[PDB]
Parts: structure tokens; C-alpha cells; sequence
């Protein structure tokens, strides 16, 4: 019913950063999640998103060669990984999906993470 | 059974091709020969008077699936069984034929439906899917999804991706 | 693409009283796919309307929503303490994905 990240990671310039976005039975049910991006008292900013039934996936043209978002139906893990991390990039990060359960889905964005703060 | 193993081809899974094998007295002479139904002791031995064979392509680790009375992404979307299963179920893997440089991507699998299968039925129908409310008269790519996704077969995976062959033979009376 | 204005910037009216916001877009929108979110300082973001004139479940009625077109608003009835915040603006249907610029509602 609620999303899981991880905790607070450091990282120098020309890194990269794997944050992760765990849920509870995304898979066998439809589930579009999408990637945001908040830095200290700027707008939100769309990253990219992800089905986690056919791995469909966009990516901003901006941020296009430095995201990835990868999938593991598995362990039901969503992976948003980063490369050549520059200060811009500094902010938080949420994972946004919508209430699936039911084959259905609610059309909106509803469940959103607790978020993760990257700092470099 | 000269016609449904040494196929140069098969199907895939969100469609099959069967048969419907008569008047040949089946040479049951003939790798996972699992049946369920009546066991090997007299197979070479029985009256029948009606028998099918179908035809799948799919990956190793969804080969469980086929039997009854078992859920699954192909086993409750593409084929299942009914729970009175008579037949048998063999199967062997095809790493080093249907797997090709680069891939292969011609087989599909069904990953979207409105409900579960009921046993022995087919759809083919490539047609937007999924909503809460559906207004998608367009093509779109939020909510409304592409059904079929195209397996991998790479070259070189280790077991458990790779490709096995399986027939289902279904007897009847 | 798409570019989302937002306003007014700024707002400040008593609890009570009525407010209304702009969302304004550049090219022709799907009114089925536009949404509001709230966000308060240090927290996660809340959704308030799906589909530009559905409330989602459980949020007070006083909100309401309605638009079309490449012009989508908001509108709060009866304003209360606790509802200072920043109102994002998101539309939602055609790739790439895009927000709005934020406001702020205080006295």
C-alpha cells in the first residue's frame, strides 16, 4: 500500500547512483511507474517511466544516455540508475505509481514514495 | 508421429496449431516424457478412436505451468488444461536450433487479458487494452498497452530462458 | 515539449475564503489526463484530481476542477489553515511527461 527506498547515498562527480523502488504485487497486475525529481525549493521535474508488465519504457531527451530503468519481476524491484552524476543532479527522488491491483488501475497517480536525497 | 516433432517450425503460444490424428495405429514407440493421464504400461495397447496434438514454443522455467490445475502468466492467460487431464505432456529444450545470433524475436506470448482462459481456447487479437475508465478510441501508451511481448532467445543464455519445445497430446474417446 | 504556466505566483486570503488557480497549456490536452498535486514543505506530494474533474478518494469536497482544451483551473471553495501549501499542475497525457512552475497560497 506504500512505497519503499532506500536511504541517503553520497556520491563525488562522474559516478553513478542505483536507487531502488520496491513494492508489493507489481507484478502480475499493470503498473506505469514514473521517476521525479525535486531539488531544494525548485519545480518538479519528470525523469522517466517504466511497465512493469512489458518494460515499455521513455526517457526525457535531456536525460536521455545518462538514465536508466531497469526491471526484476522477481523480487518486484524497480531499478533507476543514473551515470556521470553532476551538482545539478543533487535533489530528491521520488517513484510514483498508480493503485493496481485489481487487472484494472486507477488512471492517476495516486501512491508516492517517501523519497531519497542524493548529494554530490 | 513423423509430422508434429521434426517440424522445421512451430507456433507460438498466444496462438498453436494442432491436429486430429486418426486411422493410423500409433506407433507409441517414439526428455521429460511425463504423462499424466494413463502411464506408458499399455500405451502401446488401447482403443481411443480420437486423439489431438498440439504444438507450443516456450521458456524452460514456464514448462510447469503446462500441467493442470496450476496459475501462471501462460497457464492462465495463453493455455491451461481442464482438471480431469488424459495425455501426456513432453518436452525437451532447443538451445542450440530455435536460438539465433542476436536472438530470435518471432515467438510472443500473451501478457494482457480481460479474464482468465477457460480450457482448450485460443484468441488471437492484437488490440489496445487496459483502464480504469477506457476512453482510448486513439493509440495511446498510458494504460492502453500493447498485449504481446516477444521473447528474448539470445544465442547464449544459461538454462532457464532458453527455448523448449513442448506437445501436449490430448486423448479422447 | 508542452509548457505549463501557472498562476497567480502568489496568493494571500484568510481561511475561509475562496481561491482559484490557472493551469495553461500550448497545445490541445485530453481532459482525461490532467492532474493537481499539493505539496507542504519537507513532504511527499499528494494527488487531489484525476482526469481534471474527478476527486480522488476521500479528499474534501470543497475542491473542484474543471477545463478543456489548452486551459485547465482549479478552484477551492472554503480555504482552512492547513491548506497553505504549493499546488503543482501536471498534465499527463502525451509524452514527454511535463509539470507545472508552483504557487503559493498564505494571508
Amino acid at each position: 500500500m506504500q512505497l519503499v527506498q532506500s536511504g541517503p547515498e553520497v556520491k563525488k562527480p562522474g559516478s553513478s547512483v542505483r536507487v531502488s523502488c520496491k513494492a508489493s504485487g507489481f507484478t502480475f497486475t499493470p503498473s506505469a511507474v514514473q521517476w521525479v525529481r525535486q531539488a531544494r525549493g525548485q519545480r518538479l521535474e519528470w525523469i522517466g517511466w517504466i511497465v512493469v508488465g512489458s518494460g515499455n519504457t521513455n526517457y526525457a531527451q535531456k536525460f536521455q544516455e545518462r538514465v536508466t530503468i531497469t526491471r526484476d519481476m522477481s523480487t518486484g524491484t524497480v531499478y533507476m540508475d543514473l551515470s556521470s552524476l553532476r551538482s545539478e543532479d543533487t535533489a530528491c527522488y521520488y517513484c510514483a505509481a498508480p493503485h493496481c491491483n485489481r487487472t484494472n488501475c486507477y488512471d492517476g497517480f495516486d501512491l508516492w514514495g517517501q523519497g531519497t536525497v542524493v548529494t554530490v | 508421429f513423423d509430422e508434429v516433432f521434426n517440424a522445421t517450425r512451430f507456433a507460438s503460444v498466444y496462438a498453436w496449431n494442432r491436429k486430429r490424428i486418426s486411422n493410423c495405429v500409433a506407433d507409441y514407440s517414439v526428455f521429460t516424457f511425463k504423462c499424466y493421464g494413463v502411464s506408458p504400461t499399455k500405451l502401446n495397447d488401447l482403443c481411443f478412436t480420437n486423439v489431438y496434438a498440439d504444438s507450443f514454443v516456450i521458456r524452460g522455467d514456464e514448462v510447469r505451468q503446462i500441467a493442470p490445475g496450476q496459475t501462471g502468466n501462460i497457464a492462465d492467460y495463453n493455455y491451461k488444461l481442464p482438471d480431469d487431464f488424459t495425455g501426456c505432456v513432453i518436452a525437451w529444450n532447443s538451445n542450440k536450433l530455435d536460438s539465433k545470433v542476436s536472438g530470435n524475436y518471432n515467438y510472443l506470448y500473451r501478457l494482457f487479458r480481460k479474464s482468465n482462459l477457460k480450457p482448450f481456447e485460443r484468441d488471437i487479437s492484437t488490440e489496445i487494452y487496459q483502464a480504469g475508465n477506457k476512453p482510448c478510441n486513439g493509440v495511446a501508451g498510458f494504460n492502453c498497452y500493447f498485449p504481446l511481448r516477444s521473447y528474448s532467445f539470445r544465442p547464449t543464455y544459461g538454462v532457464g530462458h532458453q527455448p523448449y519445445r513442448v506437445v501436449v497430446l490430448s486423448f479422447e474417446l | 515539449e508542452i509548457v505549463l504556466t501557472q498562476s497567480p505566483g502568489t496568493l494571500s486570503l484568510s481561511p475561509g475564503e475562496r481561491a482559484t488557480l490557472s493551469c495553461r497549456a500550448s497545445q490541445s490536452v485530453s481532459s482525461s489526463y490532467l492532474a493537481w498535486y499539493q505539496q507542504k514543505p519537507g513532504q511527499a506530494p499528494r494527488l487531489l484530481i484525476y482526469g481534471a474533474s474527478s476527486r480522488a478518494t476521500g479528499i474534501p469536497d470543497r475542491f473542484s476542477g474543471t477545463g478543456s482544451g489548452t486551459d485547465f483551473t482549479l478552484t477551492i471553495s472554503r480555504l482552512e489553515p492547513e491548506d497553505f501549501a504549493v499546488y503543482y499542475c501536471q498534465q499527463y497525457g502525451r509524452s514527454p511527461w511535463t509539470f507545472g512552475q508552483g504557487t503559493k497560497v498564505e494571508i
